[PDB]
């Protein structure tokens, strides 16, 4: 069939952002980090603008729109890179002009963190994750981000369903051959959350280094 | 232990 | 009218109640509360493991993979146990029938953040009216779905997740026709369980190195 | 009749200061914290003017005036909210237009730190603490704030001594039933220091977590 | 003087020695190792000591543990502060372990020992006397401001009784300074401040 | 700047 909510997310999808790594600065630890920070920083801006285009999101209270975003942001970044990395082997595509393999990830000291990010890539590869599912899953993570101080819980739950129902209907139509594909998709979020938390902690930890 | 408990408990 | 064979199996394999059994002689304190949960956890693990063997697929897996799944999900299974036991209570956590922690007792043990997070899991499943059949199946899936970075037979573990998932989706298809999306709703709680587990595992290692524990036992020893 | 210094301090006592929470901003962790940092910054200023009136304090070097302030500022701020809160139950009056209960302390991520301040409220509630004792205690908390960078130690001790005298004298006149009241008062500072130190830590601690400069960009973007 | 001050004077533990291993070359580890071994053994006599404070033993065990759990570092540091009184810029942890600026540098403890010296410096100026030291130690145990007190009234009473002893001591033996008792009580914040530094410093170099 | 503020004040 055609699904209203996925087609909107498809056109809501942001445009390619580039890391523009400074060629004047000599290859190093700080560099990789200075670039990813500025990259993430620039990504967030269009992620917020993106969030408004999610059906139902903009009818939430500003307090809740924030809470969901204050919770989810890293998850949305990480799923981002995970997706761009699907057709690659043991490499991560933070942007087209910044691709990290084992030995670069050694220099930045992100081996453990990127290896985690690759566990997520490794999984979605198996499933043949498709863009229609990527976008719908980003949305779901934002909505299911388990924030502690939601004002309107019902409104946020209803948003969760609308997105869930979208995934469900999509999979019912495009993947009848696996009646549990949708569930399988939702079962990959706990890793995304796990990995999200590490990244955050890792980020705040290195604000002393 | 955890490692020790899991191990001991699977073993026998 | 007939249930799922795996769900039914899981229900008979569900371990009997375990008692916390606090020492009445030891005066109430942070360390008591901790001490009491540690020994509880340790006996619960032993049965949790015993339980694992009864999950279909599990025992067929290599001993290293069995180890690795338990190694990743133990704390999710412990925590999901207290949560279930807590469903028909208000702002209290039933670690055991003889060990229920309300706010005050949590303030005394420095588990105010930790238990608040666990109460968050309780609040959500309360909403859905989580049912035993669902709890035991969810425990199985938490184990199967535990994302260990160290798996040997990846396809076999996936096959374990697929079976258990299918049992949930079938129970939820027969017993909850009014909610075609109940299984996914259930699965959508997994991440909070994961987040919460990691919190717990953190807190625990975080207080060994903050070794207040043996100091307390030594005070009592001298003072009594 | 009254002690001259104590009298001087009651008139030295600054006027109320309001938090003036932005009503357009939605209620959240960072709002709370935003609101309290602005408040503090303004109270600091009047706390600094206030200290000038303390007898002796102007006669110190500018370096010493600065040292005592750098050490006692958070202690004064807290003794403030603590006095303002005495008449209330489980609530902290940061200002008349900003009052935190258990529920809001949770929103702001201040639960642990607010309870510590409420622990200070509880004690002074029990001793039916009076404005005369509050104002003089702020002066003492400043004079006795134990900075390492002092130029003139004798001069700072002499200020502790005079302020101490004023307290003893006031307790002798106003509380003859309890000849230990002055000491009891003095015995609450160790908690004020401890608690002050928590406040200070928590703050430098959330400058690193920098979720405030996040939240600000989320506010701007989402509108 | 006073029945309670006398009782505290006699309760005072006997000297304890660091007995560092002389075979082990000097380093950061050894210093920290020797000081851990000393505190541990001091803590045992310290605990025995609290039982001999008037009123301590009538509180509930929960309360007794609580106050010690709160106060233990203050009582340790106050100890070294007192043994250090007749020395110049040096900390007498025990007769056979005395740390000067250089040794303090090698332990990674310059900032902390400095702060401890700041206490010594204050008490030197007042000419702190053993009777004041031991009553103050007592008070530090009892004014320890734990959150989880069971009997607030009984613990309050223990504060009041020990205060009254400080009061009476300074009233009879130090009438020339009508505020000496208050002066003494004003050194406690720096103790609690410094005691927190040390506890935080200890758990810091556990990780490290 | 905490120090800054305090200085700024005792100037004005
Ligand atoms: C792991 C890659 C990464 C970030 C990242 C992930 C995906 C992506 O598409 C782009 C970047 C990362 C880095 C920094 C960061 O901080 C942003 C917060 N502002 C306040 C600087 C967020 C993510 C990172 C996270 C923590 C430490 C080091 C690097
Ligand atoms: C939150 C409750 C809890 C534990 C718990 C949870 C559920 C349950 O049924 C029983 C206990 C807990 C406590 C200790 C613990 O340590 C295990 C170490 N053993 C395996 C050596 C694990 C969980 C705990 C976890 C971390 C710190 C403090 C307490
Ligand atoms: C405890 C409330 C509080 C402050 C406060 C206390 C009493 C009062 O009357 C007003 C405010 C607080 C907050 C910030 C602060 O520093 C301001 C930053 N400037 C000085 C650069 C000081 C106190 C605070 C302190 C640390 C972290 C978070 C909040
Ligand atoms: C200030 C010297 C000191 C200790 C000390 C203080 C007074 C005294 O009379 C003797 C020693 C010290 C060191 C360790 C310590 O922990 C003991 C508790 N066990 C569980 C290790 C306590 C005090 C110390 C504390 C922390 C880190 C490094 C040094």
């Amino acid at each position: 069939p055609y699904n209203k909510i996925v087609s909107h997310l498809l056109v809501a999808e942001p445009e390619k952002i580039y890391a523009m790594p400074d060629p004047t600065v000599p290859d190093s630890d700080i560099k990789a980090l200075t670039t990813l920070c500025d990259l993430a920083d620039r990504e967030l801006v269009v992620i917020i603008g993106w969030a408004k285009h999610i059906p139902g999101f903009s009818t939430l209270s500003l307090a809740d729109q924030m809470s969901l975003l204050q919770s989810a942001w890293m998850e949305i970044l990480i799923l981002g890179v995970v997706y761009r990395s699907l057709s690659f082997e043991d490499e991560l595509v933070y942007a087209d002009d910044y691709i990290m393999d084992e030995d670069q990830s050694k220099l930045a000291g992100l081996l453990d963190l990127n290896n985690a990010i690759l566990q997520l890539v490794k999984k979605y590869k198996s499933m043949k994750l498709e863009k229609e599912e990527f976008v719908t899953l980003k949305a779901i993570a934002l909505a299911n981000s388990d924030s502690m101080h939601i004002e309107d819980v019902e409104a946020v739950q209803k948003l969760q369903d609308v997105l869930h129902e979208a995934l469900q209907d999509y999979e019912a139509g495009q993947h009848m051959e696996d009646p549990r594909r949708a569930g399988k998709m939702l079962m990959t979020l706990p890793l995304l959350r796990q990995t999200s938390t590490k990244a955050v902690q890792h980020f705040y930890n290195i604000k002393l280094e | 232990g955890l490692e020790a408990i899991i191990r001991k408990a699977l073993m026998g």
